[PDB]
């Protein structure tokens, strides 16, 4: 029922690693302060996305057993999850409680940031569906670790090795879902279902960058590797 | 060929 001492140790370790990220307040304060051009927002995006990948690699390296994995599988896991992890973190940031009217202004600013119309609606639909779950910080951290340690990622040679590392994280998350939401026995299943919805963002992530309403689409060499853009 | 990702993974 309750977390065991080993699970409590695992949870605080994942939380400490997860907390090394930029505070949501920092990101939203920047976007709410003043409106920027599509060109200025494109550069803000590439800076933030580059920093997110760097922080994600350090978080991933700290995941128990990750560094014991086959090196090619390590690359396949990071490359397969980087985009999904960024959208999950964007959903967390979007659903953080702000003063009256601020979340509406934040949504309006992102809606007019330069991103194409085709990608706007699905993005906010995902953020609002994530928001309805009313996830705790621990749920976001564990869910991010579960996304990274996905054994059914493309090019993974040894699935079982990845399964073994993901399994205890799923066990902790399931227990937390039962504790934080005993009224909703579907909470855990819903979280896992949202991970399938996250995967549809990989299908058009490169296009979301390429279709940004700017004249030139300059990317950092690290972003080119992770987002499949030139 | 994920040269930078490889470097970030293999450093330290
Ligand atoms: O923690 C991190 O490391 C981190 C890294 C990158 C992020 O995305 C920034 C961009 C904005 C860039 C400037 C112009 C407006 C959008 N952004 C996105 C987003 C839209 C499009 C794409 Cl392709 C990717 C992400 N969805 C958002 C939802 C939010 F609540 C939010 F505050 C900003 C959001 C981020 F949210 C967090």
């Amino acid at each position: 029922m309750e977390l065991t001492p080993d699970q409590q140790t695992l949870l605080h370790f994942i939380m400490d690693s997860y907390n090394k990220q930029r505070m949501p307040q920092e990101i939203t304060n920047k976007i709410l302060k003043e409106a920027f051009s599509a060109e200025e927002n494109f550069l803000i995006l590439t800076e933030m996305a580059t920093n997110h990948v760097q922080v994600l690699v350090e978080f991933t390296k700290k995941l128990p057993g990750f560094q014991t994995l086959d090196h090619e599988d390590q690359i396949a896991l990071l490359k397969g999850s980087a985009v999904e992890a960024m959208f999950l973190r964007s959903a967390e940031i979007f659903n953080k409680k702000l003063p009256s009217g601020h979340s509406d202004l934040l949504e309006a600013r992102i809606r007019n940031s330069g991103i194409s119309d085709e990608y706007i609606t699905p993005m906010f639909s995902f953020y609002k569906s994530i928001g309805e779950l009313k996830m705790t910080q621990e749920e976001y951290a564990l869910l991010t670790a579960i996304v990274i340690l996905s054994p059914d990622r493309q090019y993974i040679k040894d699935r079982e090795a990845v399964e073994k590392l993901q399994e205890p994280l799923l066990d902790v998350l399931q227990k937390l879902c039962k504790i934080h939401q005993p009224e909703n026995p579907q909470h855990f299943a819903c979280l896992l279902g949202r991970l399938t919805e996250l995967r549809t963002f990989n299908h058009h992530h490169a296009e979301m960058l390429m279709s940004w309403r700017v004249n030139d689409h300059k990317f950092t060499p690290l972003l080119c590797e992770i987002w499949d853009v030139q | 060929d994920h040269q930078l990702l490889r470097y970030l993974l293999d450093k330290d």
